[PDB]
């Protein structure tokens, strides 16, 4: 609790990994008591090893009618690049090479640590897929903040709620509508978790030293690197709300409407004509509450989905997933 | 990104500049092509402006500088010819503010 | 390189406003990436400083900054964020000269 | 806010070397500002593990006139050991495995690094081949310094000149020439640079001490060991010469001239025969100056059609090459 | 290339600091020129043989 | 369209002068002549290896001026019978070409 | 040559002790053969003396010693048998002279 933060998996792991009296070390395997969320999405490589430098269109008028033989005057079109870059994160793992051998095996530690530490890594990447701008970098999403236009362009993703309490340490959340096809960019050096790599051999080293030069060990390192993109902007749509108080007021009745969900399926649409996946994002506490207000009376969840397989999502008929976007943010992005 | 060079914070208090500390950004070169950066978060009140200068190892010679007013979050752009030392930034000035400066290197931008 | 836009003479004349000239840089867009240009040569007297600006075709908002000293040959660099119309240069001020040239963007390098 | 004079390649390098329109390398390649030198020497390993002994002798006196019966007494020739030391020197480079791969392919990058390091290396080795020797070792040369003899051995090997000043060390350069075969000794491994190796592991990072570190990299180094010999004090030549006042006055005039060019050559042979080659050294500036002034000799020349004398590479003939000395040292000559 | 320093001697252990090499780009632009040519298609044939004309 | 390339600078070698009158005193004499040519030649090579050949430029007038001045320096020179020297087109023996350079750059070496 | 053992400085102020510095020099061994060294730069005046010693960690026995007067660059030679520790050198005494100090290990004589 006081001395350091337990630097190195020492003995406790080897007696908890475990064999437990196997058979082979690492009884396949273990489960993770952590929330999970769909990513998913898609990856592309991007020019040129950073950023991506995009396109848009912005203003392309105007054809004229042919009266007589007059076709006078030309016209043309302009454009402007945009996009952002990524941000790197990587961590290393250590054990004692002499103690991977009861019983002798690497697959235990190597594969188990790869899978579990993959779970934790993914937990963090989803942790920051929704936030981050002014910090030690990656990446960006809060850029939907302003509540009115002209300070930016709000509107099309700004359907909003009417209250959003923000007195002290509170709160509110949001729900999301997006599409993908607007990829996540990774530098041309592959996207997977790799690592995957073990520049191991020797060790090197302890806490300097402790006056003692350490000994052989097992090193590995992990490496991950992604970065969202907005190939266009006219696609995503969120709402600030609510929070839990005014939504408790509705068994199914009137205090805060459930109507604006349709706005989310309608403020979108622009091409996209096609296109690919598309999705709807809620967290968890919002999900079951949405059901409580929807299936008790007025509205009608039109269908259910036997999707892909995989399982069930429902409505409409676009799959809805579960996220860890938690239950408390601030106001700001209200509208 | 990235270490060497600059890091936040300073933190630009009430009444002083922030010429400190980077020693050294090295003393031989010239500069004309690529990018830089600078911004931070919470402010307090009114007019602030950064700058830059350089010489051989210490001080003091020419500058470039810029001007801005009160708001939270910003960023301008690059630099023209310079010898090499870049003691920047050198922010200013008055009112009563006590928080957070900036740092430089690649984008950036918005979404 | 090239026409579209501007040309010398501007020309600030004796010591004038610098609003010149006309036709054209157009008012709808946004920009953050690439380059610009500004320079000249034959001058005579005193202190100078240019600027930019924009809004809806006329008045009256926004700038960046720039300042120069007494020489015959100069140039700095670029902008960052703009509304969209970009009047300017807006040089000034005191003493006279004449024939003091300019000529305002884009492309163009040295060395 | 950053604090330090940048060790390691900050992104400024990778963005100046850069890659545009692709690509791989710089159009073979980048060029320019480093001076050039010769030596281009002969190398030898030396018994034993250092030193090299050898002996020479200190006078062989003296027979006396026998007066028919008495005076003789035994006579005895003496000697003394000699040879000196040497030392190693080297650097090493680091990159960050990530940044060197953004953008792709580090091979060209590292190749550029080793070539540049090479040119700077040779620059330094010639820089200290002529000066130094009063600091933390390798090595020694200048030890012909004193002007007149009896306080040392100097004298005949120094040939020398006049002028300069006793209270102003400005400026006048100097010229050397001696013969190879009075070798350069090296400890038992190959000759020069030899680097020439490869490593890819993990930091090696944050100093003092340094609250951690740990990151992977891609690195290596270049070592060099050498040590000149004297073997004999002779077959060597020093000068003091100009300075630029007279150096300009000497267009074709004769007040403070180039005459020593012959004296030094004739100050050699005993012998002491050894061994095969000889060469004259210049510091550029005096090179061209010697050419231009030698064209206008009122005596041996007359050429044909036409001037200006096809360099100097002769005289007489003993080919001359060019090195990099300097334009400012100190007096210390003839007397 | 901008500068190339510097090595330092080793004392069988004392090795400490790595060193690097740097550079800097420079470049400049170009430019083009061209007017144009005209004839009166009829007069080119008066008298005949316009190819020699346009060759001049 | 065109645009020269520095690529690597060290190939260039330039000379200010004269103005033909100082070269009148050296008509055959040897005080301020043109032999600084040699200096210029020995100011280039590192290498910097390449690129295959070299060439030296004249403005006409200075070409012939160099000829007539060269055939009669107080120094080396044999020339049996007779003069005025097999053209020149040498030294050494890098071919010379002739250019249309202006006959008046004033001084403009240091203002 | 070499780290382990000691380096300069120590050093030498207007008045100094000399017992410092640097252990490890190690406490077990005997010896009968080869070399050592000691020199440095700019003396000032007169009295000086090095020394040696041996025990385990501290005190207080044995010597070999040497003595010199003022000059710039010097040296004696190698050690003899020893208990085992060599706190040496142990300089002294007066003068002023901030001049750096000395070191030891293989040599390395004058030409």
């Amino acid at each position: 609790m006081a001395l350091i933060g337990q630097t190195l998996p020492s003995l406790l792991d080897i007696y908890n990994r475990t064999d437990k009296n196997g058979r082979i070390a690492r009884i396949v395997e273990q489960l993770a008591k952590t929330n999970d969320i769909l990513t998913d999405a898609i990856y592309v490589p991007c020019n040129d090893g950073s950023k991506h430098k995009t396109t848009i269109r912005a203003g392309i008028p105007e054809p004229v009618w042919r009266r007589y033989n007059q076709g006078v005057q030309p016209t043309k079109t302009q454009t402007v690049p945009v996009t952002d870059t990524t941000g790197m994160l990587y961590d290393l793992g250590f054990v004692d090479k002499a103690l991977a051998d009861r019983s002798n095996n690497a697959a235990a530690f190597r594969v188990s640590e790869n899978m579990g530490k993959l779970q934790g890594f993914n937990n963090k990447v989803a942790r920051y897929s929704i936030y981050g701008n002014t910090d030690a970098e990656p990446e960006a999403f809060m850029g939907l903040a302003p509540r009115f236009n002209t300070l930016s362009t709000s509107k099309a993703a700004s359907a909003e709620n009417v209250f959003s309490a923000g007195g002290s340490g509170s709160t509110n959340t949001s729900i999301w509508f997006m599409s993908w096809g607007e990829n996540t960019a990774h530098m041309i050096y592959p996207e997977g978790m790799v690592a995957g790599f073990q520049h191991e051999d020797l060790g090197d080293d302890l806490v300097s030293d402790g006056n003692g030069g350490q000994f052989r060990a097992y090193r590995d390192e992990f490496k991950w690197d992604i970065g969202l993109s907005v190939r266009d902007w006219r696609s995503i749509s969120r709402i600030c709300n609510i929070d839990v108080t005014t939504l408790t007021k509705d068994a199914s009745t009137g205090a805060d409407l459930i109507s604006m969900m349709v706005d989310a399926y309608y403020a979108r649409d622009v091409a996209m004509l096609g296109d690919g996946k598309e999705v709807i994002y809620a967290n968890k506490t919002i999900h079951a509450w949405l059901h409580k207000q929807a299936m008790n009376a007025k509205n009608v969840n039109l269908t259910i989905e036997e999707y892909g397989g995989k399982k069930i999502v429902s409505f409409l008929g676009i799959p809805i997933r579960r996220v860890d976007a938690i239950l408390n943010t601030e106001s700001a992005v209200t509208a | 990104m990235k270490t060497v060079n600059m890091k936040t914070g300073t933190d630009s208090f009430v009444g002083e500049d922030g010429k400190p500390e980077t020693k050294d950004q090295y003393p031989w070169g010239l500069r004309i092509t690529l990018d830089n950066e600078s911004l931070q978060r919470l402010g307090l009140n009114a007019k602030s402006l950064p700058a830059v200068g350089d010489s051989v190892s210490v001080m003091a010679m020419a500058n470039v500088c810029s001007v801005s007013t009160r708001t939270t979050d910003h960023g301008e752009d690059n630099y023209v010819e310079l010898q090499i030392t870049d003691i920047g930034l050198a922010p200013q000035k008055r009112d009563d503010a006590k928080e957070l400066k900036d740092a430089f290197y690649p984008d950036g931008e918005d979404d």
